[PDB]
């Protein structure tokens, strides 16, 4: 910090050397320094931030996931909280600005232990203890998932996720609409285990009238264009047929090896159109099985182009391999990789088709999108987002797809907790008490890690522009008489937390807030092995490029 | 198409000169000029205002809160801005006091202006709009005035007067700070009660002389003056009564010399032998003329020789350098002594009245002290000021210069005519503003309504630098007016005023029990420079610069 | 109009900085407890020094605050307020200046969290303001009013930290009766003045009664003089002693060559004539600042007459007040009476240096001891730490004030504030709580460097203060805590005065501070 | 951290003097005596 | 750092620092070298 260190004096190293407590100082600092652009963007109250590229293309973000991923840093201390960003957005999907904040000051409040001669051992020691005494009071501490006659919960799920958002206002429509999606795309597996795939719903940046008319879309939506425009674009009555075929359609020559070498010059002109009937033969019988709408992975040629506009088909070129798949699978046909069987004839059989009700290619904005609705094995669903232009609808995007990760975990584990900060001020009351029965050292390790989990009520009150002691000094005398409650429900004063909107405690419950159990358990173990990782480092050797 | 013709005829100037004209949201920029430098005097408006590190060419730093002060290091190349700094240096150098006012109402007069020309109100109206709100402003001042002071010399008093005007400069402690001033303003001003006498007062009378070390407690105030100067001769305690005498001489107490090539001329050794001692004799003489007179130390204005020297500390007599015009003229005040600079016998009626000249060790230095005792009163006292900090020292000795500066206005005008402060006064001129826009037709009754406006500002700066939600305590504060004036005589909710700290909701608890009032003669001319600010700022339509 | 660039006008000038933010702040605590992480292991006797080399290699060991910062040329703005305060600490009291150093520190360390939090600024220095005005009245009572048993022990603990507190038992024995030498409400620090000897060692020094002063020149009949004189008599002058110009002027016209002789004898004829003045008085030691030409130095070589020249003023004020003489610039008005005296007088070789010695005074003000080491910066240590040891000496004859050592005083604050904090709303609370435990940070580094472990100390420290009512502080000889008063170890309350009061006054300052401006 | 930037942790006395490029020529020995001790036993590179 | 430069004394980048165990190598070794040249 002060100055730089001797280079190398008697060690004889071709790069650096640093030793001592300035290169632990600095791991702060460089925990510090990546985290402040975090602090601004946790909770309701924060505000997002835009990162450009040095060509004048910029993105509007909010979450840190892909922010810490597009900004580059060089220290390699800060890459390890660059991957628990991206580490929790693949298992989790939710609270990447948390772990970032959580793990940061986890090792600020533990700088101060490193210089009373507390080592690093018995320091995480002490912390591990508080772990697994917090799992276990957070499993305590949870509640059921039906709390009344109705369900009443999943609309409350999507506010937490949708909050912080641009669309954040909008939430109480994209709240039904969200709940929606994800009760039609469900699936079996495991022998009665319900799955809920992720990114399966068709996010479309659409640009138009406005995030409150979005429609939902009731089946899934192809984003493609048409081949032909002299095709019909619009296919009425039931039971339309879906052909999803991925050989190779267009013209193309024989294998590498075969080599046309002719003497006599008569066949030259026949082994020319059969090239051209061969590929033709397919598009003939696909004919004969009647299929109104045929999709390929693949290109299409004009020589086959010619037969969909006589016989009036869709044929749709372009098409990406994981589409297909959830087109097959949810109009109820099977993914066609070639056309044969166990027998040494080639034919097409009338079950690889699909069924749906109704097909309709619509245009909005210059982006041509086949909906597809009414599928009668599985239903599907696709959420067609609006807004201004491509890079805030980036954002929504990304609102979106955290929504659906937090709502698939409240389903797949019933267990909820409220939020607001109220686990995270209730721990520390819990820990208080513990951390006295333990007697040495690990006393300020287990009480300066609840210190350090009152840092996201306060982060929510610090970006409100508001006074904060006054929320937390209430929010800390509600929690401080949960333990002493003296059971006999009358357990009252828990379950409270920050409402930031009007500057008050209220119940959490009624606010209508909540958010998975299961995000706090993988959010303090990951932000804990972080910080396992950082404080065990005593010394760099930073290597210079040849 | 590739490159456009680059404004033709352009060769007429320079190529570094540019205009601005008033088109192309330029007077929105100028604006917005105005409000980079006004968000920082919002954070320096009030008891809870924060300092600023302006650190400078040289590397001399100020930590400072005023408004006046500040912009004079500063280089600044938006002309429009430095209208404000020239504005505040006229309020620092005749009153003295209220320079945050004229920062932060001019700033938002050309605040509340940018929503008034982008309506499309004629800028010629905008300057009429101010002037009549201004003429009705002065007026109401007057009329809405509390209480007087009518004691030139009161303990009780001065504790009203000195206390509100150094609260927003270094606050710190309030009794510490506010003695130091209230005695020494009672030892420089001529009482002279039933006498029909003009009273006088001199900003250069009280001055405070920086001394490192100790603490703001262990600050005392000194009768006399001191400097940082050693006795060449001897020290001495003078624990001998029975008062000594005072003699200045500007002229260095030498031999005499001449002028024009002054050279030694002995032509024989006759002369040699008596030239050597010719001037012991005469410097003797002289001295010993000064000293039957009963002189015990003499003041010289220059480099004193050591032949004059050996004679002086002969007898005790102190010497004392001031090698500087105003050092020698502000030491005769004190004593009251009339210097002569001859080398002759000082006249009895000229010499001054010195009890005792002490030596002693305040900051490690040498320093020479001249208390004076209760009878024979003297003017032009010192303050001694300790404190840990250098940069502390500068604003604290500014914020006497504030003090000293506020005791001067009390001399011209007729008397005190105080003011309730916090905010009570600036929120009573909206509804008479507001009132007045009413009154009076035309289109100008925008400018009027806009200009009882930009008054909320310092209601909105103390609750904002108060750590206080801005949205619930101005509101509840107007409910204090918004009952006007009933029936019932002598009504007591002018008095109701923001506060930094306490009660909720805030309606002070009057600025009354709290002893804290606002001077007129500052609101006077503060408005009036302030409302000058704006009108050359908005009356100004084409704006040309050079090489920048 | 005039150009088709059209200039955006900038407020400030290029290259001038700009500041707004809750952070900018953090910056200058940072920035502090930058500096305050070099002064931070130099606390207490088993701390450690810092070695400095300036831009022009000059070589410096030092543990003070001041020198160390000194010797370091600050260009932060915020980070001056730490030099300021440890030279006004150095300049009035000249001990535990690291002490400040350490408590602005802690304080601002303290502030820094607090301030991550919306809690404001006016509301974090009110809370230190209030504090400390009971911490200054705590002191009060924490401070003795010690008369009985008539110096000694308050010397050993002022040299703590540096060279020679482990030869305190022999430095401290004349270093007492420096200041003894010095009467009451004079106290002059300039007859304390003490020179550099590159040479020796330290163990050989010894106490001088009087001035011990270079002769800075070889005159051409120096060797002539006797060294010692059973019965000396001193005489200062001022008038310089050689044959030149009379008055500031040259110019003498001659007419006849009969008198050119006349005014060449009568220019030798005066200045023997001056000379023979100063000799019928019995003068035998002579002292100017001017310089003494060849034919003075001889002239008062033959009849047994030592004579020296080219001393300062700032010497020649110590030799007054020495011999107890007065200055005579002219050599006719010389008497008898207003020559001083001393037992004797001896020329002795000290580090390949010439120093005339004066000793044995009846009553002498003076106090000036020859410092003899190896290196420059060995002499420079020992004067520095004798400087620091002689001011908590002189003020303590000032006032007899005395409290608990070794991080005593900073716990029996703390537990009243923690009392007086338990009293009071939610965010004051906080603040004095945050400033209690800010507050014990000089027993808390004090231990680190003694390599015992915080824990087990300050777990001790809180619990046994009922017992230990004030003099319960630490002891590093035992390996153990105990009572502090029957270790003989004191040391004055004015240290812990300005030392909370310049700390309060230093965290203060840039806490009411949000900017920063740095033109070009 | 390496010359080609993979950065990699390690706290056994054998890989960390794998990634330290050391210029003196004596001192490289020690990597090949903990790739001994590594081949041999496989515990104990720091001790040796 | 924050982005600003931070800079405490003059000539920041010039001079350097040397703490722990690494300090004391350089004055123990700085003296055999000066004593192999009195030793011989
Ligand atoms: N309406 C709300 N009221 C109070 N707290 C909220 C609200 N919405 C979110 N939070 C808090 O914000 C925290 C993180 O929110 P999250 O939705 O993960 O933000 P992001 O989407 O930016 O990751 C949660 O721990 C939760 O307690
Ligand atoms: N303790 C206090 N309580 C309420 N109002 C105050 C207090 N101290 C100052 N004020 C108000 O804040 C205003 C600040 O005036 P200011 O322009 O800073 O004076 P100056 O010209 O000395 O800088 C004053 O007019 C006064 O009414
Ligand atoms: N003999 C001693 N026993 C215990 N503590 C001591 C002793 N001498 C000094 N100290 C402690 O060392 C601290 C610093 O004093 P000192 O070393 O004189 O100045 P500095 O603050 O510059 O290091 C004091 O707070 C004092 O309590
Ligand atoms: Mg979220
Ligand atoms: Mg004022
Ligand atoms: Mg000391």
């Amino acid at each position: 910090q002060l100055f730089n260190n001797s280079r190398s004096d008697t060690l004889f190293l071709g790069g650096e050397k640093i030793s001592g407590d300035d290169i632990r100082n600095q791991n702060v600092l460089a925990t510090m320094a990546v985290a402040n652009v975090v602090k601004s963007s946790l909770g309701p109250v924060g505000l997002d931030k835009m990162l450009v590229d040095d060509i004048g293309d910029f993105t509007v973000t909010n979450d840190g996931a892909t922010i810490l991923s597009l900004l580059d840093v060089q220290h390699p201390a800060g890459k390890i909280l660059v991957e628990l960003a991206q580490q929790q957005d693949r298992e989790i999907g939710d609270g990447t600005t948390s772990v970032v904040i959580i793990a940061s000051e986890l090792l600020k409040r533990a700088n101060e232990l490193v210089k009373n001669k507390i080592h690093p051992t018995t320091i995480i020691t002490g912390f591990r203890v508080a772990l697994r005494e917090a799992i276990r009071f957070i499993n305590e501490v949870l509640s059921t998932s039906v709390d009344t006659l109705g369900k009443e919960t999943l609309i409350n799920i999507a506010k937490t996720s949708m909050s912080s958002k641009i669309i954040g206002a909008d939430s109480d429509f994209f709240s039904n609409m969200v709940v929606d999606a994800l009760l039609a795309v469900k699936t079996q597996n495991s022998k009665g285990e319900i799955k809920y795939p992720v990114k399966a719903v068709n996010v479309l940046k659409a640009h138009g009238k406005s995030a409150t008319e979005s429609l939902l879309v009731p089946g899934y939506a192809l984003n493609c264009t048409v081949a032909s425009q002299a095709m019909p674009k619009r296919i009425a009555g039931g039971n339309v047929k879906i052909a999803c075929l991925d050989l190779n359609l267009q013209k193309a020559r024989m294998a590498m090896g075969v080599q046309i070498n002719i003497d006599d010059p008569e066949q030259l002109e026949q082994i020319r159109k059969r090239e051209a009937g061969i590929v033709l033969e397919r598009v003939k019988k696909i004919i004969d099985a009647g299929a109104q709408v045929v999709l390929t992975t693949k290109g299409i040629d004009d020589l086959c182009l010619k037969e969909f506009v006589e016989a009036k088909i869709m044929g749709v070129r372009r098409c990406k391999k994981e589409d297909l798949r959830r087109i097959a699978r949810a109009t109820g046909a099977t993914l066609v990789s070639s056309m044969s069987n166990l027998e040494g004839e080639e034919t097409f059989e009338s079950s690889y088709l699909g069924l749906c009700d109704e097909v309709v290619q619509a245009k909005f904005s210059d982006d041509e999108c086949i909906l597809i609705k009414g599928t009668s094995k599985h239903s599907s669903s696709s959420i067609i987002l609006r807004g201004a232009n491509d890079y805030s609808l980036d954002e929504m995007e990304r609102s979106l797809h955290d929504s659906l990760s937090v709502v698939k975990r409240t389903l797949e584990s019933g267990n909820v907790v409220p939020g607001g900060g109220c686990v995270e001020a209730a721990l520390n009351i819990y820990l208080d008490n513990f951390a006295t029965t333990v007697g040495s050292r690990e006393q300020l390790a287990i009480a300066e890690f609840a210190a350090a989990l009152l840092i996201i009520p306060k982060t929510l009150a610090v970006n409100a522009a508001k006074d904060s002691s006054e929320l937390v000094a209430k929010l800390r005398s509600y929690h401080a008489a949960s333990q002493m409650a003296k059971p006999e429900k009358r357990r009252s004063y828990r379950n409270y937390g920050l409402d930031l909107i009007r500057g008050k405690i209220v119940d959490e419950i009624h606010a209508g807030v909540l958010e998975p159990t299961i995000s706090k358990v993988k959010s303090l173990k990951s932000a804990l092995e972080a910080c396992v990782a950082i404080l065990r480092i005593d010394t760099m050797i930073t290597v210079d490029p040849e | 198409s590739l490159r456009l013709p680059q404004n033709p005829n352009a060769g007429l100037f320079k190529q570094g000169y540019n205009s601005y004209s008033n088109a192309d949201g330029q007077i929105i920029k100028s604006i917005a000029a105005i409000r980079e430098l006004h968000q920082m005097c919002l954070t320096s408006m009030g008891p809870c205002g924060r300092n600023k590190i302006i650190v400078n060419h040289l590397g001399k730093i100020i930590i400072t809160n005023d408004a006046a002060t500040m912009l004079r290091e500063l280089d600044i190349v938006h002309p429009a801005v430095k209208v404000l700094v020239m504005a505040t240096e006229q309020q620092k150098i005749d009153m003295g006091d209220g320079t945050n006012l004229v920062m932060i109402l001019a700033g938002e007069l050309l605040n509340v202006s940018e929503k008034l020309i982008s309506m499309g109100l004629s800028a010629v109206e905008i300057i009429q709009g101010y002037n009549m709100a201004r003429k009705f402003t002065l007026k109401e001042l007057d009329e809405m005035v509390v209480g007087e002071i009518t004691d030139k010399n009161d303990k009780n008093e001065l504790l009203k007067m000195i206390k509100p005007v150094i609260s927003s400069k270094k606050y710190g402690s309030e009794d510490i700070l506010s003695e130091l001033v209230s005695e020494a303003v009672s030892h420089v001003l001529p009482v002279a009660q039933q006498a029909g006498e003009i009273p006088y007062f001199n900003v250069d009378s009280i001055r405070v002389v920086k001394i490192m070390g100790g603490s703001l407690s262990n600050s005392t105030v000194i009768k006399g003056m001191v400097f940082n100067r050693e006795p060449e001769g001897h020290v001495k305690s003078l624990s001998e009564d029975k008062k000594h005498k005072v003699a200045v001489f500007t002229c260095p107490l030498d031999i005499a010399n001449t002028e024009t090539k002054g050279t030694v001329l002995l032509h024989n050794a006759q002369e040699m032998l008596d030239f050597s001692k010719g001037e012991e004799k005469q410097i003797d003489a002289m001295m010993k003329e000064i000293a039957d007179m009963g002189v015990e130390c003499i003041v010289a204005g220059a480099g004193v020789g050591e032949l004059a020297l050996h004679y002086l500390n002969r007898y005790g007599i102190l010497v004392l350098k001031v090698p500087s015009k105003f050092e020698l003229r502000r030491l005769c005040r004190v004593c009251g002594a009339t210097p002569l600079p001859r080398l002759g016998a000082p006249t009895p009626e000229e010499l001054g009245l010195v009890e005792t000249v002490k030596t002693m060790e305040i900051g490690g230095d040498r320093v020479t002290v001249f208390k004076q005792e209760q009878g024979e009163i003297s003017r032009t006292s010192t303050i001694i000021l300790r404190g840990a900090t250098q940069n502390n020292l500068d604003d604290i000795e500014r914020a006497i210069d504030d003090g000293v500066a506020a005791v001067k206005g009390l001399m011209k005008p007729s008397g005190g005519k105080l003011l309730p402060g916090a905010g009570a006064t600036e929120i009573e001129l909206i509804s008479r503003i507001t009132k007045y826009g009413e009154r009076t037709p035309g289109l100008l009754q925008l400018a009027i309504k806009q200009f009882a406006v930009a008054f909320e500002v310092v209601p909105r700066t103390l609750a904002e630098t108060a750590g206080l939600d801005v949205n619930e305590v101005l509101p509840n504060l107007y409910a204090a007016h918004n009952v006007t004036e009933p029936g019932a005589v002598k009504t007591d909710h002018l008095y109701k005023g923001v506060d930094i700290d306490g009660e909720s909701d805030e309606g002070v608890k009057d600025i009354r029990e709290e002893n804290i009032y606002d001077m007129l003669a500052t609101k006077k001319f503060a408005i009036n420079v302030a409302t000058e600010a704006a009108t050359t700022v908005l009356s100004i339509d084409q704006i040309i610069m050079a090489k920048k | 109009n005039f150009g088709s660039q059209t200039p955006t006008i900038v407020v400030l000038k290029e290259g001038t900085d700009a500041s707004q933010g809750k952070g900018q702040i953090i910056s200058n605590i940072n920035a502090c407890v930058a500096v305050q992480e070099a002064l931070k292991p130099t606390l207490g006797p088993l701390g450690s020094d810092i070695l400095i080399v300036t831009s022009n290699q000059k070589t410096t060991i030092s543990n003070d605050g001041a020198t160390i910062l000194k010797l370091l040329d600050v260009v932060h703005p915020a980070a001056k307020t730490l030099v300021d305060i440890s030279r006004a600490q150095d300049a009035e009291v000249g001990d535990g200046t690291t002490s400040v150093t350490i408590l602005a520190g802690e304080l601002m360390k303290e502030a820094k969290p607090f301030l991550e939090e919306g809690i404001s600024s006016h509301l974090i220095m009110k809370g230190y303001r209030k504090a400390v005005s009971l911490a200054v009245e705590k002191i009060n009572e924490l401070a003795v009013d010690i008369t009985s048993e008539k110096l000694e022990r308050c010397a050993r603990t002022a040299m703590s930290s540096k060279l020679i507190h482990n030869n305190a038992d022999f430095f401290v024995k004349m270093c007492v009766d420096a200041v003894l030498s010095l009467d009451r409400n004079d106290l002059d620090d300039k007859l304390i003045g003490i020179k550099k000897i590159p040479g020796g060692a330290m163990e050989e020094s010894l106490f001088i009664n009087g001035v011990a002063f270079k002769k800075t020149f070889s005159y051409a009949g120096f060797e002539q003089q006797p060294k010692k004189f059973n019965n000396p008599k001193i005489l200062s002058l001022n008038v310089e002693l050689e044959l030149k110009a009379e008055k500031d002027n040259a110019e003498v016209r001659v007419e006849h060559v009969e008198d050119y002789q006349a005014i060449v004898d009568a220019e030798w004829q005066l200045i023997f004539e001056k000379l023979r003045q100063v000799e019928e008085t019995g003068a035998n030691i002579v002292l100017s600042k001017l310089p003494i030409g060849d034919l003075a130095t001889q002239f008062f070589a033959d009849r047994n007459i030592f004579c020296a020249g080219r001393v300062s003023a700032d010497d020649m004020n110590r030799v007054i007040q020495a011999v107890g003489g007065s200055i005579q610039s002219t050599t006719s008005d010389i008497k008898p009476e207003h020559l001083g005296t001393c037992a004797l007088f001896e020329e002795m070789q000290i580090g390949s240096e010439r120093y005339n010695l004066f000793q044995g005074c009846p009553q002498a003000k003076t106090c000036t001891l020859l410092l003899r080491g190896g290196a420059e910066q060995v002499i420079a240590e020992v004067e520095r730490s004798l400087h620091d040891a002689i001011m908590i000496v002189k003020r303590a004859l000032q006032n007899k004030l005395i409290v608990a050592g070794g991080g005593a005083t900073e716990m029996e604050v703390s537990k009243c504030l923690r009392d007086y904090s338990k009293t009071i709303a939610g965010k004051q609370q906080m603040i004095i709580n945050a400033f209690a435990k800010a507050l014990e940070v000089i027993p808390r580094q004090l231990c680190e460097n003694a390599g015992f472990d915080a824990i087990e100390i300050l777990n001790k420290l809180r619990l046994a203060h009922s017992k230990g009512e004030k003099w319960y502080g630490v002891v590093f000889e035992t390996e153990n805590i105990g009572d502090n008063f029957a270790k003989f170890v004191w040391e004055p309350a004015l240290v812990k005065i300005n030392a909370l009061n310049s700390a309060t006054e230093a965290t203060n300052l840039i806490l009411s501070v949000d900017e920063t401006i740095t033109n070009k | 951290k390496t010359s080609r930037g993979e950065i990699i942790i390690s706290n056994d006395g054998h890989t960390i003097l794998k990634q330290m490029a050391i210029l003196h020529p004596v001192a490289r020995m020690l990597v090949e005596v903990s790739a001994a001790q590594d081949s041999e036993a496989g515990d104990g590179t720091t001790s040796v | 750092e924050m982005g600003r430069p931070f800079i405490i004394v003059k000539d920041q980048g010039n001079k350097k620092r040397q703490h722990g165990l690494e300090a004391k190598k350089s004055h123990i070794l700085a003296a055999r070298s000066v004593a192999s040249i009195i030793k011989t």
